[PDB]
């Protein structure tokens, strides 16, 4: 496979005229090595018969243990942020409009991704863990007796983390073979460029554009080592830290920060289902986003009002999630769940001609 | 000779499905959780206005 | 003869054997005449999806019964042994 | 792949990407030859194993001698030990 | 025992020479046509026997499987493959590595090890 | 990993017929055991002669050293497997 | 030097269609608990395991009923006393290895919960050592509180000989003697090892006896196939039709 | 990835002549397919802090959880019954001759076999599990600390069962992989015939290989069932179901019958050292036989007496391992030693010319 190496590598061309939003890709595929890595190498001394007691294990006595264990907890941040920067990077250039193999191909790394986060999120065994899959899995309630298949017993326990361990230890194998399908559509079906049409300037890969794909990791490395080692932004809620009590709820009850998003949706909705049903409709509904057009344009490079007010809107939704339950709260939500969905309408519906 | 070929799919069949089953099963509450799950009051001995606590 | 040795060579017998072609003899005929009288070829058979579903279906009823007709095959066996069988007396 | 001389085709049609192996183990035929053969729904399927039976265990059994005097000699070896083993544990221990 | 098989089989001893050996195959594209007929008919017949667990009838096996048919080419091929390699692999050469499809390291077709694939 | 080795019950030679302790004089039923730990012993007799000869043997011993357990465990064994072919007859 | 190899006793449940003696099973359990429970535990042994495949349920409450487990804490944080239940094990006579050792001169008799299937023979080890006590042989003395056993490794157990005739009587009325006590308690301990050996075996039979029709289809198939093959005639110099 | 399934099953041709020895290896990949997903299973309900109580809580609580035990236990035997019988055959058709690369691919997963059957025998976590690792462990006690950081304490301990148990976990999937080197080797590199030369007759597998191997696979199921479900032959020793007790060894130490071989080995040698290069000398040895030849001959079809007496060496040294270390044993042993050694200087040596 040296000449497959060579194909991929060497003798790949690219475009000149790329940004440093074209390396986001590049550090998503390097994080994600790091965090399987380090993953294999906490379960060496990790105890899943108390995930907390496990914790405090790795940091006092494990020789720089203290290093895996916030290496996995904030590289996990930085991967959703990757990976969310990525989305909107694909959204404003609208790469889905003739990539949409690629587009597809991401979006089922996206999906996985979100099953790999929750569950390690469960793995810690705190407060917030305990509670936070308690309340999601009574979602499913309605469909008879899958509750109790899924987490072994009439409530959360040991027998539900090991078998969610065993997910979360295989699922992010999968992924990293998802991402070659992903790599085969990219190099097969070339990149898009700034530019909307295509043009002759293309320089092979690794004499220039893995130099400034490292000098970008590079620049994100310093980042992340101020993060890991000092905690300058607050990106792991302390309830965590506190010893599973079944009687007790804690003052809150919130996913990671990534998950925010999607908290917010059902914390507003009135009833239980609707709120999934519109989880779901967010991420499926970007799945077609440009299926019905008919015009000869890829809506290229215009100002992107409509993509900037989305971009806030996932802010600002996200900003309400952390908020209480209050009611004014829950009314504005409301408005900006319709403003999304009129966004939405406004990329599916072609133009009618004067 | 497709009766032979059919009753090879068939045999196999049955043993896909029973296998599938039985692996599914072993995630629902195992014996010693379903018998946990169950306590019987024994409502002899109570006396009226007595409050008991059964975890 | 030459059993074991470089000198092995087939036995009569088995040359006689091997002169046995049977050229011309078909004496299982009848059951496949029989059991083409059953249609399962034209009904079954010769379609792909009737064919998945002889399968299906087959293996659903096969597997029942097979599994009902070998536990009556267990309980007769192990007649008087089993916990069914032995009503328990308590003690006074 | 066969050698370079049977692998060598005389048709200009490309090789199907599907067939690559197929044709790597091509071979070229000197002098041509006849093949025939009947569909098996029109034979008899099951008395040719019955028809080469006692040849085919014949010829099995025989090559199969070959290796009797090694096996004798070996299973000799494994009687001496067996009882060389029981004399010196009674030699050492019973009285 | 030896020659039994061979007599079994129907085949000659030179018949029974495995052409995945270089000498052999460059003798192989030497050889005569009438050589090369029969000894592929010899070939043919030994697999089918041995295949269907058959022996060749005793009235065709009263023959010498010995005889050396092969001989003359056999050293033909060494002699020319001695000569290619004093005269033209005396050293260990340097190449560009994993280029054309073949590894840089010697051999000649391409995609013929792992890593070309 | 498990307990027995499975086999064919043709294999397995089960009492077909269960015949009933003998009682004592005081009415207490004896074991079946002991009753048929003399036929057992006779069965065996090749190996208790020569537990018998070693028993002579050490008592012929200035020193105390000497033991018969090698001879006395081949003696057991034998007994033993003569005991396993009869001895469930008498059992429920 | 290796320890004697029981013999092969004819057990009912050694054959391929044959299941746990179930009124064997029952008169086992007596013989455990009120010979073998003094000094041996079955940790791996609950009550539960019992109920509907030897006994009725509630006979098995009345059987844990009969025993005190310390449970707690209380909400003054005591730990306190009550009657067993199903879900509890089998007690344990002793509340630890050290306090088993010194009431039994410094041996340990270990949780028979496995006991059945973790010697060489199984089952038969356990019926041929309670069966296996002689006086000891010519030449051997044994220290006090050492008896002959002719299976145990060495000779030598610490274990007095348990089983006596008349030792209990038997519910169902069969003789006691130490014989039948030896093969009961063998029978329910192999039981108590794999209590789902009876639908291991139940299913294997229906298993093997289809993986039977499943070799003769593919069969005829490999010979249908095959016979294209190996029918063929290739000619060179010769033609037949 | 549709075209490259078409090219290696439904148009791969393969000759006519083969045996059913050559459906040894299809049986290898299917026998190793069932071992890794029952193993995944497993570990849904195994408790890694105490193994002995994780199988006993199968066996009792989970839902056909006895069958899950005993196909794991049982399957990874017939594993290793087929790969030996699948290197005898490679051995008395001495394929290595022209096939070595395929041998060399072979090798390594034997090799890695050998790494996940010893530690798979340890997390049962009974006396024999406890007292094998002991025993083989300080055999490298010569290099400094090595013990220390292999096993993570100064005795085993579950520090050592939670590391054994990530190599368990993956290297079975590293053994897959090289399967597929495997097979590229065996499709590039035609397979042998049972005559010595090739020849023009061979037919596709999907329709005819495959059938028959098929028919191979059943009957081995038949026996296999048989086996799994009434225990007719004893082929896990007894003495790992006695709790562990690390002051009292248990009435002999061996391991499973497919480590016999090399067991006895190191029983038999008196340095022990010597004991380990001897096993290293046995499955290296294998790999040069036929370096040193210059006939233009594979040494194939004649009596195989070297080949029959090699593997009754191999049968006799396993039931060595088995008795005691009484001195008759330990003196005939090395007689075999001996005569093994005698036996492949036999097959490395090249002829002289009378
Ligand atoms: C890669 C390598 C390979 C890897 C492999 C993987 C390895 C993984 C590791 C291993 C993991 C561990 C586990 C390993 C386990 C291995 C062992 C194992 O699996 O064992 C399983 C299993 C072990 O046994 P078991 O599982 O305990 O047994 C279970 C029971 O047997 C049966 O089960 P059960 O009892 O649970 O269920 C029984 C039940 C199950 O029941 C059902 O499923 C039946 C119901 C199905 C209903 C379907 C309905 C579908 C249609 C719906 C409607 C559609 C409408 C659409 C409309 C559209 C409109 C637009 O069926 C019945 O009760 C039978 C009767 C059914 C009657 C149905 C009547 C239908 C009426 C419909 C009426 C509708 C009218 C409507 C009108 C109104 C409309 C408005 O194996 C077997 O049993 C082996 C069997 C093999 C076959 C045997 C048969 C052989 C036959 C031989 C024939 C040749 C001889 C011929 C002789 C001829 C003489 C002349
Ligand atoms: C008490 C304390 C004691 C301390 C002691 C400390 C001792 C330290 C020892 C250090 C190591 C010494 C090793 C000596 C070996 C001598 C063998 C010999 O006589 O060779 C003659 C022999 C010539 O044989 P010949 O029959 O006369 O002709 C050969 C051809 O048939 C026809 O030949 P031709 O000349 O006609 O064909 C032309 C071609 C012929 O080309 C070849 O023969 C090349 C063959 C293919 C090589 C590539 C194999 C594929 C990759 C394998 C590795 C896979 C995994 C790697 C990554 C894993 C990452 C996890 O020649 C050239 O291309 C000439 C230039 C070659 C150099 C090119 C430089 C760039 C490429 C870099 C790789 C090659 C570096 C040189 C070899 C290094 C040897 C260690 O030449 C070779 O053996 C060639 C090298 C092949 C082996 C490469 C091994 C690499 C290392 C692998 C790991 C090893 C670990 C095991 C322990 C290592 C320590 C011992
Ligand atoms: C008294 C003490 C004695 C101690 C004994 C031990 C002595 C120490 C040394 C032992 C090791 C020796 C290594 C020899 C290296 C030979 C290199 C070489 O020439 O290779 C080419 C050569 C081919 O020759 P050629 O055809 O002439 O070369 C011309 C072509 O250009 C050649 O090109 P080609 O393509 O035809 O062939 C290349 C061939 C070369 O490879 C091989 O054949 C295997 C070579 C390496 C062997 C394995 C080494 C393992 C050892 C290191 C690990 C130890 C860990 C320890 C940790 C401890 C922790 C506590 O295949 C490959 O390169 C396959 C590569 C496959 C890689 C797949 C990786 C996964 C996919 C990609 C990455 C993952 C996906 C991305 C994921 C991203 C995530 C986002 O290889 C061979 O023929 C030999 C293969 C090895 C045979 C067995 C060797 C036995 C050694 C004797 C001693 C054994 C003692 C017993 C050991 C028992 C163990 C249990
Ligand atoms: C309550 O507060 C809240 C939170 O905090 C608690 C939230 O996080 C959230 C948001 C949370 C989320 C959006 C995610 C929640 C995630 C959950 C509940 C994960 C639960 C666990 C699972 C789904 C594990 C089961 C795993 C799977 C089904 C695999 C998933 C991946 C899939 C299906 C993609 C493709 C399929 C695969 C990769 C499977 C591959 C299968 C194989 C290899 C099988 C092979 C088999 C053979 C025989 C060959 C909300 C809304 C909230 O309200
Ligand atoms: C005492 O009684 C006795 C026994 O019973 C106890 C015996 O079994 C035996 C025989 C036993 C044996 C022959 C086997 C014994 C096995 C033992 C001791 C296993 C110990 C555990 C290990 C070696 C685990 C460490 C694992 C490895 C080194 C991997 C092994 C496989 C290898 C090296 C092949 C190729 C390498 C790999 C597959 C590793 C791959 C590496 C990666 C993917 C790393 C990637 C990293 C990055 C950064 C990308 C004897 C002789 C005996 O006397
Ligand atoms: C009731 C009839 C039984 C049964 C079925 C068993 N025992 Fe005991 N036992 C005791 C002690 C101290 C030991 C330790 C071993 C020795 O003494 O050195 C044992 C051991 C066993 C075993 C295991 C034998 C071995 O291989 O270690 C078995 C299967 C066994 N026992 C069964 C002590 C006692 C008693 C105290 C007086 C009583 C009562 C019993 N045992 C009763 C039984
Ligand atoms: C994209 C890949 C993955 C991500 C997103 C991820 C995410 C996380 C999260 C958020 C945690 C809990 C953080 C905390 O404790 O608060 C966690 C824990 C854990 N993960 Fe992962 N994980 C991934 C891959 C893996 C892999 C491949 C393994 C093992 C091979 C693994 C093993 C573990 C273990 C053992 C824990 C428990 C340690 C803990 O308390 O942090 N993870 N995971
Ligand atoms: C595990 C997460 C993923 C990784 C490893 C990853 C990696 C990559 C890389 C390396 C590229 C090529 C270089 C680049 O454009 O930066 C790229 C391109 C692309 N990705 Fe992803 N990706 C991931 C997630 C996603 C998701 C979730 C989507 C879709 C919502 C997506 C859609 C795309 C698109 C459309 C392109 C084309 C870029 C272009 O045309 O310029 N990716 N990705
Ligand atoms: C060729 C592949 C493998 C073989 C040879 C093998 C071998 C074995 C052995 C012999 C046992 C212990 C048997 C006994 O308990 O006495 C075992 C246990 C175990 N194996 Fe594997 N194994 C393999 C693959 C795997 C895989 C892929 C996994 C997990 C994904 C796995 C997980 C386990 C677990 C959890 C246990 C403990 C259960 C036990 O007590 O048996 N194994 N292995
Ligand atoms: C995980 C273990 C392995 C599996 C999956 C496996 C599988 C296979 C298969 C499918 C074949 C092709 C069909 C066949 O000839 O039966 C084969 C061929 C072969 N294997 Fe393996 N193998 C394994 C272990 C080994 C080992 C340890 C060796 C060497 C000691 C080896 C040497 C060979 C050789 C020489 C051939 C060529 C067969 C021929 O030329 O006819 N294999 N193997």
């Amino acid at each position: 496979f040296i000449l497959i190496i060579k194909d991929n590598i060497i003798l790949y061309n690219i475009n000149d005229s790329i940004n440093y939003l074209w390396n986001i890709g590049y550090i998503i595929m390097v994080v994600m090595i790091v965090q399987v890595i380090t993953g294999i190498i906490i379960n060496l001394y990790m105890n899943i018969n108390n995930g907390y007691k496990g914790i405090i294990y790795i940091i006092k006595e494990i020789y720089y243990g203290y290093i895996l264990r916030y290496i996995h907890n904030n590289n996990s941040t930085l991967i959703y942020v990757v990976v969310y920067l990525h989305i909107i990077r694909n959204l404003y250039y609208k790469t889905y409009y003739y990539n949409i193999l690629i587009w597809y191909s991401g979006m089922i790394m996206l999906y996985q991704l979100i099953i790999i986060g929750f569950i390690g999120y469960i793995l810690g065994w705190g407060q917030l863990s305990y509670w936070g899959i308690t309340v999601i899995i009574n979602l499913i309630s309605g469909i008879p007796y899958l509750i109790l298949l899924i987490s072994g017993n009439y409530y959360i326990t040991i027998v539900t983390i090991k078998r969610l361990y065993i997910v979360h230890f295989i699922l992010p194998i999968i992924l990293i073979y998802v991402e070659i399908i992903h790599v085969y559509y990219i190099h097969y079906l070339i990149n898009n460029n700034i530019v909307e049409y295509n043009v002759n300037n293309k320089i092979i890969f690794n004499n220039y554009i893995l130099v400034k794909d490292n000098n970008g990791i590079i620049f994100i490395l310093n980042i992340f080592i101020l993060e890991l080692n000092n905690n300058i932004f607050i990106i792991a809620d302390n309830d965590n830290l506190i010893e599973i009590n079944i009687l007790v709820t804690p003052i809150h009850i919130i996913p990671e920060w990534y998950y925010l998003y999607w908290y917010s949706i059902l914390k507003l909705l009135p009833n239980k289902y609707s709120g999934l049903y519109i989880v779901v409709n967010s991420i499926s509904i970007i799945n077609i986003l440009s299926e019905y057009k008919i015009v000869i344009s890829e809506y290229k490079n215009y100002k992107n009002i409509i993509w900037y007010n989305q971009i806030i809107q996932y802010i600002s939704m996200i900003y309400i999630g952390i908020q209480l339950p209050i009611i004014e709260y829950i009314n504005y939500g409301r408005y900006i769940i319709i403003f999304n969905i009129l966004l939405l309408i406004m990329y599916l519906y072609p133009k009618k001609k004067k | 000779h497709y009766f032979a070929t059919g009753m090879f799919g068939l045999i196999g069949l049955a043993f896909l499905r029973g296998t599938v089953v039985k692996v599914v099963h072993g995630l629902w509450p195992a014996r010693d959780a379903i018998a946990a799950g169950v306590i019987e009051v024994d409502l002899r001995g109570i006396q009226p206005g007595q409050n008991f606590v059964v975890k | 003869s030459g059993f074991g040795t470089s000198y092995a060579h087939d036995p009569k017998w088995i040359e006689d054997w091997m002169a046995r072609k049977r050229v011309g003899v078909d004496r299982m005929d009848w059951f496949f005449r029989a059991f083409n009288r059953l249609r399962l070829y034209e009904l079954f058979f010769k379609s792909t999806p009737r064919f998945y579903a002889f399968m299906v279906i087959g293996g659903l009823l096969g597997s029942y019964y097979w599994s009902r007709f070998w536990e009556q095959y267990w309980i007769r066996v192990n007649k008087g042994r089993l916990y069914k069988d032995v009503p328990y007396v308590y003690p006074p | 792949p066969n050698t370079k001389r049977d692998i060598r085709r005389l048709g200009s049609y490309p090789v199907p990407p599907e067939s690559k192996n197929f044709w790597r183990g091509r071979f070229q035929v000197p002098g041509g030859q006849i093949q025939q053969g009947v569909s098996p729904m029109q034979q008899k399927i099951f008395f040719q194993w019955w028809w080469n039976l006692p040849t085919r265990y014949f010829w099995r059994f025989t090559k199969w001698s070959d290796f009797l005097i090694p096996s004798l000699m070996w299973y000799t070896g494994f009687l001496m030990c067996k009882n060389d083993v029981e004399e010196g544990t009674r030699s050492r221990y019973w009285y | 025992a030896l020659v039994a098989r061979y007599r079994g089989m129907g085949i000659m001893a030179d018949d029974a020479m495995n052409d995945k050996d270089m000498i052999v195959e460059r003798a192989l594209d030497i050889i005569p046509e009438d050589i090369r007929i029969q000894r592929y008919r010899r070939m043919m017949r030994g697999a089918v026997l041995a295949g269907r667990k058959l022996h060749l009838p005793l009235e065709l096996q009263n023959y010498d499987p010995m005889v050396p048919y092969m001989a003359p080419y056999i050293e033909e091929a060494k002699f020319q493959m001695q000569e290619e390699q004093e005269l033209l692999a005396y050293h260990p050469w340097d190449r560009r590595l994993y280029t054309a499809g073949v590894s840089g390291f010697g051999e000649t077709s391409m995609h013929s090890t792992f890593l070309t694939m | 990993a498990r307990a027995y080795c499975g086999r064919f019950a043709f294999m397995l030679d089960y009492p077909k017929s269960y015949h009933p302790p003998r009682k004592n004089e005081d009415g207490d039923y004896v074991d079946p055991r002991t009753d048929m730990l003399p036929k057992c012993a006779a069965e065996c007799s090749e190996w208790l002669t020569e537990y018998n000869a070693c028993v002579q043997r050490i008592k012929m011993r200035t020193d105390g050293r000497g033991n018969c357990q090698g001879q006395y465990e081949e003696f057991a064994m034998c007994q033993d497997h003569c005991i396993a072919h009869e001895l469930f007859h008498y059992l429920k | 030097k290796d320890p004697p190899s029981p013999p092969d006793w004819p057990f009912w449940f050694k054959a391929f269609s044959h299941c746990h003696d179930i009124p064997s099973c029952r008169r086992g359990y007596e013989v455990y608990r009120q010979v073998c429970a003094t000094c041996h535990a079955a940790r791996f042994v609950c009550f539960r395991h019992m109920v509907n495949t030897i006994y009725p349920e509630n006979r098995v409450k009345q059987l844990a009923a009969s025993f005190d487990y310390e449970d707690g804490p209380n909400d003054r944080g005591e730990m306190f006393t009550r009657p067993g239940n199903l879900l509890d094990p089998f007690p344990s006579p002793y509340p630890n290895e050290e306090a088993a050792r010194f009431a039994n001169q410094g041996a340990s008799p270990p949780d028979l919960s496995q006991q059945a299937a973790a010697h060489h023979g199984g089952c038969d080890y356990i019926m041929s050592l309670l069966t296996g006590y002689r006086d000891p042989p010519a030449g051997v003395s044994l220290r006090s509180g050492l008896y002959y056993n002719t299976y145990f490794p060495g000779g030598a157990i610490s274990m007095p000989p348990p089983l006596n005739d008349g030792a209990i009587e038997y519910e169902d009325g069969t003789p006691a003697v130490a014989s039948q006590m030896a093969k009961d308690v063998s029978q329910f301990l192999t039981w108590a090892q794999d209590p789902q050996h009876d639908e291991r075996k139940l299913i294997g039979l229906k298993m093997s006896t289809a993986a039977l029709v499943w070799l003769f289809s593919i069969s005829v198939w490999n010979r249908h196939v095959w016979t294209m093959i190996k029918t063929r005639r290739i000619d060179f110099t010769k033609t037949v039709y």
